């Protein structure tokens, strides 16, 4: 009985760690470093990351919000405060009258009940026109940041999260982090940044006598490397026969050349490869009219051969035939840097991507990064559900008023616990109004009659002037998938928690 | 024809010639060695001069000499071409301070490098292997990746923003 009265101490405490950093006004806390030093940081993440606790309960509890925002990436405190609120005051009356089974399973009814409630209310969006998205994302890009080129920013976001899409394998998925790649480069206008349909490497050609400028390439790509030797295997075998030695570099001779001509054998004008390349492979390639490109890193080949133009297997050796053929567009090297530059470009369909901007100076050019990766992350989460929520607090409280009206309606034998999380759901509100500066009480109890009286559809609560407005003409709205993400992740690490 | 091909063949005679005088068998670790006797220098420093040394030294006693050793042997087991000793307290240094308990460092021949010292560099509780191999390899045996230990440096908003401020419109 006393386990569960200690363990809530930490997590009660770690969730006060960090409460007043939500909603556009916010505090900002200091840490002291034990020499002397001195960081003032705003980010929750930054402070639920540094400080380390002790008791494994809080160790979890933090470990769950790190989990959440990996795949995510919209909510992390939120999910923290409404677990914390609930743990606290809900379940000590009912610890005391010791029925824990029957609070779990009023949790489990509840959970179900307030997810399809949540689902009861929904309205639907077109995606056929890019207006409005560009629109819904300038909103939603609307947190503290600096307002440089952000229309631009926003378009080029949506376009690059448009173009990744799906290949058709198990519905809709998109994928941000492994195709689409930022480079900044310093020179010229700041216009010219621009979304590239094909795709950047930093390397060059190994020998200044091959073609670069090419038209309608058929690219193979392989790995492993083409030479081979083998020495360790056989090392100091009579090192006084020589002829051992002039024997094996004859036969290897034959096995170059064979690979050689398993890969001649087609029309591959590109070889990329990773490892590394001899000088007998590069000679019989230049004794026919190919190019080769040595030593590009695994991400790069990842990105080629993710239909970049390029839709290849990546097979290690003894290909076959339509594996290499490919519909690609020109392929370049350009000198705007100290190094060449490889470009294969105007391709078809391309899967991949690669993203470049210009600046004169790096820390703009690093702020304008951080400022498309948010909006990519927010545009990415609206495609997966196309419906849209009111927010501000209005769904907390009418999944509350929805479930004290089935409380009274049925009226079960364990509706006390029922009704505790009725009403403790809404400490989002109260938490908003404080950082205002008005009186809780009186908007709260202003926000209930209304709610009772107009069902408040839409009517919400301002976080910039404390009045109850209608959020209709306001303007703020967030998607779906997130909320019921919380709210799940929510139910679970309670009953987790309660389950020692 | 005769002329390319040949002298292609004749430089490859000439380079495998050339490479006959390569190592003599360095690779014979690859694997954690331990050693808790009276064995203090005349063994690590007593070696060829191409390798790659790492020593720890430690009490078994504080839980931060426990987590560190399964790092140091996923380390040991990937790259072979080093070497990699452990010792209790007592092997040199015959008194020695509880203060900076967890003490590790590179030996080269004749002047000792990258010399790690205390908890506190280490940070504590926290340390995943690959901020190991990164602070390893700020001086050789480097592998690949870099930026993956954006804990260390936190932002500060003030001071950034000032610089911000007075670097944009400048
Ligand atoms: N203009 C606004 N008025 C009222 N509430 C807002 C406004 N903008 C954002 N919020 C609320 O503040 C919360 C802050 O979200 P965020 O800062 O991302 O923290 P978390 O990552 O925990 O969601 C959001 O859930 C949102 O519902």
């Amino acid at each position: 009985r006393k386990v569960q009265s200690g363990n809530i101490n930490a997590a009660k405490t770690i969730a006060d760690i960090i409460r007043t950093c939500l909603g556009p006004k916010s505090m900002m806390k200091m840490l002291l470093d034990p020499m002397g030093g001195i960081v003032m940081t705003n980010d929750g993440n930054a402070i639920l990351r540094e400080i380390q606790v002790q008791h494994p309960a809080a160790k979890s509890m933090i470990e769950i919000s790190r989990t959440q925002d990996e795949e995510v990436g919209d909510g992390t405190t939120s999910v923290i405060i409404l677990a914390g609120e609930m743990l606290s005051v809900a379940e000590h009356f009912l610890e005391q009258q010791m029925h824990p089974t029957v609070v779990i399973s009023a949790y489990r009814k509840a959970l179900d009940d307030m997810i399809s409630t949540l689902k009861k209310i929904s309205i639907p969006v077109d995606i056929s026109d890019s207006d409005m998205m560009l629109n819904i994302i300038n909103s939603s890009i609307t947190t503290k940041a600096i307002s440089r080129w952000s229309s631009l920013a926003c378009n080029i976001a949506l376009d690059a999260v448009k173009m990744v899409q799906f290949e058709e394998n198990g519905r809709k998925e998109i994928d941000i982090k492994k195709y689409a790649r930022v480079e900044k480069i310093p020179g010229g206008i700041i216009e010219d940044s621009c979304v590239l349909r094909g795709v950047m490497i930093n390397k060059d050609v190994t020998h200044p006598r091959m073609r670069r400028y090419i038209k309608n390439p058929r690219i193979v790509l392989l790995d492993s490397s083409l030479e081979y030797k083998k020495g360790e295997s056989q090392t100091d075998i009579e090192i006084t026969r020589e002829e051992d030695f002039t024997r094996i570099l004859q036969m290897e001779e034959e096995y170059i050349q064979q690979l050689c001509e398993d890969i001649i054998q087609l029309k591959p004008d590109v070889v990329i490869t990773e490892k590394g390349i001899s000088d007998l492979a590069q000679h019989y390639l230049m004794r026919a009219n190919i190019t080769a490109i040595r030593r590009v890193r695994k991400t790069d080949n990842n990105r080629i051969a993710r239909a970049c133009g390029a839709r290849i297997v990546s097979r290690p050796e003894e290909l076959r035939e339509d594996d290499v053929g490919t519909g690609a567009g020109l392929l370049e090297i350009k000198k705007i840097g100290d190094e060449y530059f490889t470009f294969i470009t105007d391709c078809k369909d391309p899967k991949a991507c690669t993203i470049l901007l210009r600046g004169a100076s790096k820390e703009i050019l690093s702020e304008v990064e951080r400022n498309l990766q948010d909006a990519m992350q927010v545009c990415r989460n609206v495609l997966l559900d196309p419906q849209l929520v009111p927010g501000g607090g209005a769904s907390e409280m009418a999944v509350a008023h929805a479930l004290t009206e089935k409380s009274k309606a049925m009226t079960g034998v364990e509706q006390w616990p029922y009704r505790a999380v009725a009403q403790a759901l809404e400490v989002i509100p109260r938490t908003l109004i404080q950082n205002c500066g008005a009186s809780t009480i009186r908007l709260l109890t202003s926000l209930r009659a209304k709610h009772t009286q107009e069902n408040c559809e839409t009517w919400g609560v301002n976080g910039e002037t404390g009045t109850l407005v209608d959020m209709k003409e306001l303007g703020i709205w967030e998607p779906l998938a997130v909320k019921l993400q919380t709210y799940k992740t929510a139910v679970e690490t309670a009953v987790l928690l309660l389950r020692i | 024809f005769n002329e390319e091909d040949e002298r292609a063949i004749e430089m490859y005679r000439r380079r495998r010639l050339a490479e006959w005088k390569a190592t003599k068998l360095k690779n014979k670790f690859g694997e954690v060695l331990e050693i808790s006797g009276k064995d203090y220098v005349q063994e690590v420093t007593k070696a060829g001069e191409g390798l790659w040394v790492i020593l720890h030294l430690y009490k078994q006693g504080i839980p931060l000499c426990a987590l560190i050793n399964q790092h140091l042997s996923g380390l040991a087991r990937k790259f072979p071409d080093v070497k990699f000793i452990k010792a209790i307290s007592t092997t040199c240094i015959p008194n020695y301070p509880d203060r900076n308990l967890p003490t590790i460092f590179v030996y080269l021949e004749g002047d000792i490098k990258a010399q790690f010292i205390g908890p506190l560099v280490f940070g504590g509780m926290n340390l995943t292997r690959d901020e190991l191999e990164w602070k390893l390899s700020e001086s050789g045996a480097i592998m690949t990746d870099l930026e993956e230990n954006p804990k260390k440096p936190i932002e500060d908003v003030l001071l950034s923003s000032v610089r911000r401020s007075v670097l944009m419109k400048r």
